[PDB]
């Protein structure tokens, strides 16, 4: 609109599958990269687990109930932890 | 337990001091959680949802 254009991200949807679907790239050749992949896979994944707010198999097929909601985070975060 | 008076055989176990022992009688209890199908209360959920491994030890 002005002869100095503007950049915005799409608003913010799917950027949490690009970052994590990129890394899940990276670990086919992260056996012998070592800078701080570790460090930022522990923080986007966290970010996922927590304000992820994305896809879990229809997580609901559906309608969400926010006991159900809050517990399947539980379950996706207890997942995390422990893979971390 | 023959006479079908679990519940007073957890007792019995609580009162001698064997309250672990009282625990392992109701791992035979079926999983049951009423708020899957969307109830307007929340309900507490029953039974072990771990029955399997319980009846293999």
């Amino acid at each position: 609109s002005a002869q100095c254009p503007h950049f915005k991200p799409n608003a913010g949807v799917a950027a949490i599958h690009d970052y994590a679907g990129w890394v899940r790239n990276l670990s086919n050749e992260a056996g012998e990269l070592e800078a701080v992949v570790k460090q930022w896979g522990l923080t986007w994944t966290l970010c996922e687990s927590l304000w992820g707010q994305l896809k879990e198999l229809e997580a609901s097929l559906d309608e969400p109930n926010e006991y159900v909601r809050n517990l399947e985070r539980r379950k996706a975060f207890s997942h995390w932890l422990a893979h971390t | 337990i023959r006479a079908g008076m679990t519940d007073e055989a957890q007792r019995l176990c609580k009162r001698c001091g064997q309250a672990w022992r009282a625990a392992t009688l109701e791992g035979w209890k079926l999983y049951h959680d009423a708020n899957i199908n969307g109830g307007t209360e929340l309900q507490a959920v029953e039974g072990n949802p771990y029955r399997c491994v319980w009846k293999t030890c």
